[PDB]
């Protein structure tokens, strides 16, 4: 009877690209 | 069923608010944005009330009145005015009052009808002292919200003429209420190296639902109490400034927009809380053509003191606008695994919202929020 | 009894530039 | 009693090189 759960939080940042 | 004057006079209305927005926007010392498209209207229409000549007539042409009468003017606002007030506990309050100096008598007929077409008050303040002006205002807004908007502004900026004050509070009810306990902790990115904990609210239901890969932004239509009016968020892919959203933002856009939506399982989480927005609309509206109105030289308010004593200081805009959970209990949606691998609109970022009347199509709100508060 | 746990959460950010070479 | 949140989303992207 209990609604689904809230979506979960948002993922990590993404890695700084190479050295240019 | 609103007349066709006051019809017309809500695109008036809702077009004025959209320039508002983007004069606005441009400023980068404005962060939130919260106008009532009718009660902005309703400032120049006091202007427009107590004020001859180019001060009045400046007044008309900012609203793009011109080919209309100024007792129509006034009675079309007053008619927009009322038709918001029969439709409260989605709940909302107002109030509009006059500061003038002491120095400066009203005039009983500008009274008169101030109050009978946009239920103006009016007081008088001495503006020398500072301290006991603001009271007298910040207690005023307080009343008029029961504490949702606790104080107007910390500074009185011009000591002399006259300071149009509107308090209002809103606070959305859905068609299709939030639980109570979905909410959490997450946090609100203002920008990508700022962030700053919420309350956020998490519903997932049937919503009228746009992605638009091209230009990267979502749309979502949430609609109010018994659907009269709904609430339309527009919330750009990632995380970034709202301008290169504000420039696409057009009553032609919006309407194409509108038609590319439709009906899907979505997944809507929103800050939740109250946020407290107060404008000075006054050097934006001289930007837009009210330029004699705020001239302490050269305005024409003779109306509202008989002999031409005050001018346009402040137009004080201040919105308490809360999110919450509370809505209408909707019955079962039974027959509806379907919310089992919902769109995510995830609103952990600037975005914009407007809340669209649905019989009419006029702007009841018009803003953004860049900064929320936890 | 608590429902079901929700659905997974958006992804992340894009990762900020690389250093200059 | 609501579910409990989902799990977090994906990592995110890398990003682009940098300059040279």
């Amino acid at each position: 009877p209990g609604p689904p759960g809230p979506p979960g939080p948002r993922g990590l940042p993404g890695p700084p690209g190479p050295p240019g | 069923m609103l007349s066709p004057k006051a019809a017309t006079l809500a695109e008036r209305s809702a077009g004025l608010a959209f320039s508002l927005y983007q004069a606005m926007a441009k400023d980068q010392a404005v962060e939130n944005i919260l106008l009532s498209p009718v009660v902005v209207a309703s400032s120049l229409g006091l202007v427009s009330l107590g004020g001859k000549a180019t001060t009045a007539s400046q007044a008309k042409a900012v609203l793009s009145a011109e080919q209309l009468r100024d007792e129509e003017v006034h009675a079309g606002l007053g008619e927009l005015l009322r038709s918001l007030s029969n439709s409260t506990a989605v709940t909302w309050k107002l109030g509009s009052r006059l500061y003038g100096p002491s120095s400066v008598s009203f005039a009983e007929d500008f009274v008169r009808s101030s109050k009978q077409h946009y239920n103006c008050e009016h007081s008088k303040i001495n503006f020398r002292d500072k301290r006991s002006a603001l009271q007298s205002i910040n207690e005023w807004a307080a009343q008029t919200t029961d504490g949702k908007l606790p104080e107007v502004t910390k500074d009185v900026e011009r000591t002399d003429g006259a300071l149009l004050v509107n308090a209002m509070f809103f606070k959305p009810h859905w068609d299709e209420k939030f639980h109570h306990k979905m909410v959490d902790n997450r946090g609100f990115m203002v920008t990508r190296s700022y962030t700053v904990g919420v309350t956020m609210m998490h519903r997932t239901g049937l919503y009228n639902y746009y992605d638009d890969e091209k230009e990267k932004l979502q749309i979502v239509e949430m609609p109010l109490a018994h659907k009269l009016s709904s609430l339309i968020i527009l919330m750009p892919h990632h995380v970034e400034p709202l301008e290169r959203l504000e420039k696409l933002l057009t009553k032609e856009q919006l309407k194409i927009w509108m038609g590319k939506m439709q009906k899907k399982a979505v997944a809507i989480s929103l800050p939740k809380g109250v946020v407290e927005v107060t404008h000075d609309l006054q050097k934006h509206l001289a930007g837009l053509g009210l330029t004699e109105a705020i001239d302490k030289n050269k305005a024409d308010l003779s109306r509202m003191s008989g002999k031409k004593d005050l001018y346009l200081a402040s137009v004080f805009h201040a919105t308490a606008f809360e999110w919450d959970t509370e809505g209408n209990p909707f019955d079962q949606d039974i027959y509806g695994e379907e919310l089992r691998s919902p769109k995510l609109f995830y609103a952990d970022h600037p975005f914009i919202f407007l809340v669209r009347d649905t019989q009419s199509g006029s702007l009841l709100f018009i803003g953004r929020l860049v900064r929320p508060k936890g």
